[PDB]
């Protein structure tokens, strides 16, 4: 008779994938401050997007703002640009709906 | 195994991301903004290099103090210099 | 010899059939850009000619949803330190 | 091409596993399968594939399996109960294993021989040696075990080595 | 005991990307005292490492150990 | 050509220790006025080695600025750049944004003054 | 024999570029023929020749 | 015999220095002061390495201060300890 957290749910995703990369057994103890760090990134990440996207003057999101502030956080330099980032860490079905390529009579999607 | 402590997983779960997760919990702090329809997936991307980030520096602290089990200390400490540099 | 002129007279053919698709179903795009056939015989002689190093740096005539294309599909491959340059993948091998 | 997208990997590689054959292995499809497994990690039905690959070309890849547990789920397919119906219709150690010839065979060479060059005659592979009709056509030409200790319990190689 | 107006600006065209940058003077003028806050809040953060330590002046050493955590802060 | 390069470069080279210079003489004097009040003694290493550091954080602020100014398609930088680059510590931002207001205020009583300079 | 080296290797490397282009252009190449007998011959091994 | 590499590399430094904090002092004719200097400061590079010396071993100067402190520490100390041990 399981009842889970909804909001535990999507934290759970990424606390396993931590595991993976530590590459070291973890005590217990350690899993839940980790969802208590997931959470205040979270909170303070979408604060930061208000105000890049209230600079510009517009309140929509759009990904440039995504990109401005990766460039801030020294994941996107002048070699490594957004693209490059995404074809390392991303499988192919999320690939195609960000990346554009054009086929298939010069057709180009997403349009660029 | 003890309850205790969890073994590193062999084994990584498919690379599908939580797309309706993202949505509702951009949703309920700024209730206010739209998201354009593909901003959830580079919001993921972002959220896995800050896991990758936390998970190195973690390890390193483990190491230092000849630890062979990741323990709260260490990964706290990890927190603050990650948490500040994750900002921009 | 009758071995070289089957496989000669099959290279001819596949070639020729290549060349008749890239222009039906990838036409010259609409500083100037080259088709996307003239990038893949660059990166073809580059692997040939310098076999120790066949990496080509990217240059602006190569517009970027053509190298998506083939980056995507394997037929291309980033340098793993400098993503510049980008070579072709050994099939042969 | 269809083992880039996770959804389908597990029945891909299944299908995968039937089909492969020696000209199927090639350096370069090498390559791709151990990318794909820095990505995901210890996939079982990825495991099962990479060592199919291994023992046509063991000159590629070294793989040593922990032990056999089934890597592919043996879940009741949707066609199950029909095919029981289609069944009807078409109804009504001490010794060493057996393993090809060491690959220490050929090794290093210049360049391929030329009876190799023109196709000439070649030899039997030993997994290809199961039923008696099949020794019968090729007991002229036959690839001998690593170990000649696993002819002892081969019924099959004993009339080989009878003369 | 302040920079200069003109050598911040001089400072700030020599690291321009772009020559078509510009800055205004009420931003130039903002810009002084943002440097000067840095260089007092690096000498701060020496002499309390140094009371800590007990010395009796402030060295190389102790500097080091609180100069990554301003550049984090900042 | 060679020649005249390498005296751009090192005249390039020059323009840095002037700089340089300008920015150790205001660093060892802010240092002094830090000194008399925490009656703590700084070695002249020291001064140094604060002087290259604030050297090279200037390079970070500047790529910034035009950085921020791009983003709004804005070619010349105004004050709103400037917060931006501020809100890493909270107590700086508060700070920080008090002296903005405070050359406002006195934009505005210079703007005042030549309301009163038009009607005279 | 220092020639049939080099022109196997070379029409190796055209029969997978010309194997993966017909697959990113997503087009269907069954239901014209001429293009479908060169689909067959692409995976053979020139050796076989 | 020339001598050692540490120390054209300390002079160097601290000429470097020196330069510096007496260019900061200056005001005005910064070019042709700038180069004179320079080309005093390579001839006296070139004539120190030119400069033939008898064999000897030298310390770095930077942390010379500090071992001599110490020096005088263990000085005083082993001086005590003999005194006491004497008396005994």
């Amino acid at each position: 008779r399981p009842r889970q957290d909804p909001h535990k749910a999507g934290l759970s995703h990424y606390v396993k994938l931590f595991s993976f990369y530590a590459k070291m057994p973890m005590e217990r103890k350690a899993l839940e401050m980790v969802e208590k760090c997931l959470d205040k990134y979270f909170q303070h990440l979408c604060d930061d997007l208000e105000v890049f996207a209230a600079h510009a003057g517009r309140k929509t999101v759009k990904p440039e703002d995504l990109e401005l502030l990766m460039r801030r956080q020294g994941l996107v330099t002048d070699q490594v640009s957004l693209h490059v980032l995404v074809e390392r860490h991303l499988p192919l079905e999320y690939r195609q709906l960000l990346i554009p390529c054009a086929y298939s009579g010069n057709s180009v999607f997403p349009a660029q | 195994m003890a309850l205790s402590t969890i073994v590193s997983q062999r084994k990584q779960i498919k690379r599908k991301a939580p797309r309706g997760f993202l949505k509702r919990v951009f949703k309920r702090k700024k209730p206010q903004l739209r998201l354009e329809k593909s901003g959830d997936l580079l919001v993921h991307l972002n959220c896995l290099l800050f896991v990758h980030r936390l998970a190195e520096e973690s390890r390193t602290n483990a190491c230092a103090s000849k630890c062979r089990v990741i323990n709260k200390e260490h990964v706290l400490a990890a927190a603050k210099v990650i948490l500040k540099k994750s900002r921009g | 010899k009758t071995k070289m002129l089957n496989i000669k007279e099959y290279k001819e053919k596949l070639l020729s059939t290549l060349g008749e698709f890239l222009e039906d179903h990838f036409p010259l795009p609409d500083v100037n850009l080259i088709t996307l056939h003239e990038m893949l015989e660059i990166l073809i002689n580059r692997l040939f000619d310098v076999p120790h190093d066949p990496y080509v740096k990217i240059s602006d005539s190569f517009w970027p949803p053509y190298v998506e294309l083939l980056l995507r599909n394997g037929i291309a491959l980033r340098h793993p330190e400098d993503p510049t340059r980008i070579r072709l993948e050994a099939f042969h091998q | 091409a269809s083992l880039q997208d996770d959804a389908l990997c597990p029945y891909v590689c299944h299908l995968l596993y039937l089909l492969t054959k020696k000209e199927n292995v090639k350096p370069f499809r090498v390559r791709k399968l151990l990318d794909l497994q820095a990505k995901m990690g210890m996939q079982p039905h990825l495991q099962a594939l990479l060592s199919l690959y291994k023992f046509f070309a063991p000159a590629l890849i070294s793989v040593s399996l922990p032990v056999k547990k089934i890597y592919f789920k043996n879940s009741e397919n949707l066609w199950k109960t029909a095919l029981l119906a289609v069944k009807q219709r078409n109804r009504g150690s001490v010794i060493p294993v057996l393993n090809s010839s060491s690959y220490t065979k050929e090794c290093g060479k210049k360049e391929m021989s030329l009876s190799d060059c023109l196709n000439r005659s070649g030899s039997f592979p030993l997994e290809q040696l199961q039923s008696f009709p099949q020794l019968l056509q090729n007991i002229h030409c036959l690839e001998l075990p690593s170990q000649m200790g696993s002819v002892l319990n081969n019924s099959l190689l004993l009339h080989y080595i009878n003369c | 005991s302040g920079f200069r107006k003109e050598l911040v600006s001089r400072l700030l065209h020599l690291h321009f990307k772009d020559d078509k940058t510009k800055v205004s003077g009420d931003a130039l003028q903002l810009m002084v005292e943002l440097l000067k806050v840095f260089v007092v809040e690096a000498a701060v953060r020496g002499v309390r490492q140094a009371q800590a330590e007990d010395a009796l002046r402030v060295d190389v050493d102790q500097l080091e150990k609180v100069l990554p955590q301003l550049l984090l802060d900042f | 050509m060679e020649e005249e390069a390498e005296t751009e470069e090192q005249q390039r080279f020059s323009y840095q220790q002037r700089l340089k210079a300008a920015v150790h003489y205001t660093v060892g004097c802010l240092c002094e006025e830090v000194a008399l009040d925490k009656e703590m003694q700084f070695s002249k290493q020291t001064i140094a080695a604060i002087s290259e550091l604030t050297f090279r954080q200037c390079e970070n602020f500047a790529k910034d600025l035009e950085m921020f100014a791009r983003h709004a398609k804005r070619t010349t930088i105004n004050t709103e750049d400037v917060k931006l680059l501020a809100r890493r510590s909270n107590s700086l931002l508060k700070y920080i944004t008090d002296k903005s207001e405070e050359i406002a205020q006195i934009n505005l009583e210079r703007k005042a003054q030549k309301k009163k300079k038009s009607e005279d | 024999r220092q020639n049939l080296q080099m022109e196997i290797k070379i029409t190796t490397v055209i029969q997978h570029v010309f194997q993966n282009l017909i697959l990113g252009s997503k087009v269907n190449w069954a239901e014209d023929p001429a293009l479908k007998e060169i689909v067959l011959q692409l995976e053979k091994n020139v050796d076989m020749m | 015999q020339p001598l050692s590499k540490s120390t054209r590399d300390h002079l160097q430094t601290m000429m470097e220095s020196v330069i510096m904090t007496i260019l900061s002092n200056s005001i005005k004719e910064k070019e042709e002061i700038q180069y004179h200097l320079n080309f005093l400061k390579k001839r006296l590079l070139q004539q120190c390495e030119t400069l033939k010396v008898p064999p000897k071993k030298m310390e770095d100067l930077t942390n010379v201060s500090s071992l001599l402190n110490m020096e005088r520490a263990r000085d005083k100390a082993n001086e005590e300890g003999l005194a006491l041990l004497q008396e005994e």
